[PDB]
């Protein structure tokens, strides 16, 4: 069970790139943090998921 | 010859804008256009903007973060989505005032500059903590008019006056959260105090565009009644 | 573009200047322009360099120094072939300690004044019923004051200028004097939707005054704009 | 006994312009007011002063 976005999903033995993908989310236009660690969209790490990973993707938003 | 800077960074117009509120893009990129203004704060946050701000100076910031865990996490994607050295330090529990946690944005302050991050941080009006935050390293410190989007105006204008009266011993002092009107901004900088931050006031109006030139207008006019030494009622 | 009108005349700038007080006609020659102003108001006192001084602006002639109608109508018509201007600023003020205007006095004043030709600026308390009726007596402005003139306290009338604002269509243009210290007054005032400002002590006695008349500039400009932008509502 | 600014002095018999020479003042420069009659300093009446006459003699100054 990996948390996406705080959301629990099925997503361990897929690839940060995967879901990404399926995700239908560019790459360079997001950060991915992957168990505290900080990614971006083109930079994640190939490693599939596991149950226990926490999962982050952020943009740039407007907001405060 | 009236720049100010944060920290390496000189600027020049003391207005500094917000992206939030804004109905569309366009209207956003009239507004920061038409206030002459070169940082704009921007949020992260879970899945078009970089293209609107293009021109200016990205200022990310943690809102959203409820504890200095969180901004510090915030902070770091940022950096990496910005590209830049400095953020906005926003630590709020609660969203229902949007004030600021004294004890949590010192916490997050220590660990951002010691982690190579230019602190701007967001607080209320102590100028206790204020003076924490200047021996931390921020490189500037931001009390609120009133509470965020409120549009109440100086309200916190009395212990607003001690940040002025404290000026040579803070960092650049700039007035965030509170403005809804330009006469505001113009009083903040009568003051003597840096610069400014207005979000709600301008994106919130019928024309915001044209709302955000007389923020413009009024910044410089306050600025200009500071330096001119004002008479003594 | 924006412009407003006093009576026949159209002005560009919501921004009239004092001459009291400039140490000397050199820093108010200055101001006045730093100011884009296109009006400055001038007394008329018995003599005991400034018609050259204010080349280039218009002269509103004023009664300052009348304790009564009868005086003001006097200093009127001596302003007028002064200047060859057709109005003037009524001010009837008998107690000069606090420099306010007497209600019926210059209500008076006002009508004489507009039956000789005049086209009358009332200078006022902040009296929105005595406006009404200076403004049916056929008056171009009405100009409540901020608050003790040269105080430089700010907008202490506050809450009665708002019924001007309020009352805005049923009145002539109206034009804030006397009260005012910094450009963040007169942003206030033009943010309510009143016409203009008149500004005096706050340039004159300031350390920098072209620069603070400067100030002022982007102020009216500032706040003006503000009303025409529909600021949010808190 | 002319009233001169508030003034009494001794003035009967002379003229308007003869004062104000003496005066020393430039006369486009001033407006003179005779018993509530306006004049121009440069039109000013060439008739002798009376003993009751109230003279007014003013110029644009500082104030507004």
């Amino acid at each position: 069970m990996v948390w996406l976005n705080g959301e629990p999903r099925p997503l361990e033995g897929k690839t940060l790139k995967e879901v990404l993908e399926e995700m239908g989310v560019e790459l360079k236009g997001v950060a991915v943090l992957l168990n505290e660690e900080a990614f971006l969209g083109l930079e994640v790490p190939d490693r599939p998921l596991r149950d226990g990973d926490v999962v982050e993707v952020v943009a740039l938003m407007q907001g405060g | 010859m009236d720049t100010w800077k944060v920290g390496p960074v000189e600027l020049k117009s003391r207005l500094i804008l917000g992206s939030g509120k804004y109905e569309d893009f366009g209207v956003m990129r009239e507004a920061i256009a038409a206030a002459k203004a070169e940082v704009v704060t921007v949020s992260v946050r879970r899945v078009g903007l970089l293209e609107a701000l293009e021109g200016v100076r990205l200022l990310p910031n943690t809102a959203g973060a409820r504890t200095a865990e969180e901004a510090v996490r915030l902070a770091r994607l940022g950096r990496l989505l910005t590209g830049e050295r400095w953020v906005k330090l926003e630590v709020i529990p609660d969203p229902t005032y949007l004030l600021p946690d004294p004890l949590e944005t010192l916490k997050a302050a220590e660990r951002l500059i010691e982690e190579d991050f230019l602190v701007l941080p967001y607080m209320g009006p102590d100028l206790v903590l204020a003076k924490r935050l200047a021996a931390l390293g921020t490189a500037t410190v931001m009390p609120l008019a009133a509470p965020i989007g409120s549009g109440w105006g100086v309200r916190t204008r009395a212990l607003l006056e001690l940040f002025a009266r404290e000026k040579a011993s803070l960092p650049p002092v700039v007035v965030d959260a509170g403005l809804g009107l330009p006469s505001h901004a113009a009083e903040v900088m009568e003051l003597g105090l840096d610069a400014v931050l207005v979000n709600t006031a301008i994106a919130e109006a019928q024309d915001p565009p044209a709302m955000a030139e007389a923020f413009r207008l009024a910044v410089e006019a306050g600025r200009k009644a500071y330096l001119a030494g004002p008479m003594r009622p």
